[PDB]
């Protein structure tokens, strides 16, 4: 729901963001602190969705 | 026997060492940026920002 946004923790995985990048199914695809095409080079832990 | 007889020389050495130490420590300030390390911000964003 709008005021009860679902929260998910993602960790201990390998995921390709290029399949997310090239996909046109997303009307808005906008990042803030990371370049979308650099997401497969450096990496982090404890992803929140 | 008596120590602290050579004051001025020690003061000179301490002043120089302190200047170098604060100069080195200044390398760890964001100065208003997003990070204090340069390789990361190279490998985290696009040229425009």
């Amino acid at each position: 729901s709008v005021y009860a946004w679902n929260r998910k923790r993602i960790s201990n995985c390998v995921a390709d963001y290029s399949v997310l990048y090239n996909s046109a199914s997303f009307s808005t695809f906008k990042c803030y602190g990371v370049s979308p095409t650099k997401l497969n080079d450096l990496c982090f832990t404890n992803v929140y969705a | 026997s008596t120590a602290s007889a050579l004051g001025k020389l020690q003061d000179v050495v301490n002043q120089n060492a302190q200047a170098l130490n604060t100069l080195v420590k200044q390398l760890s300030s964001n100065f208003g940026a997003i990070s204090s390390v340069l390789n990361d911000i190279l490998s985290r964003l696009d040229p425009p920002e």
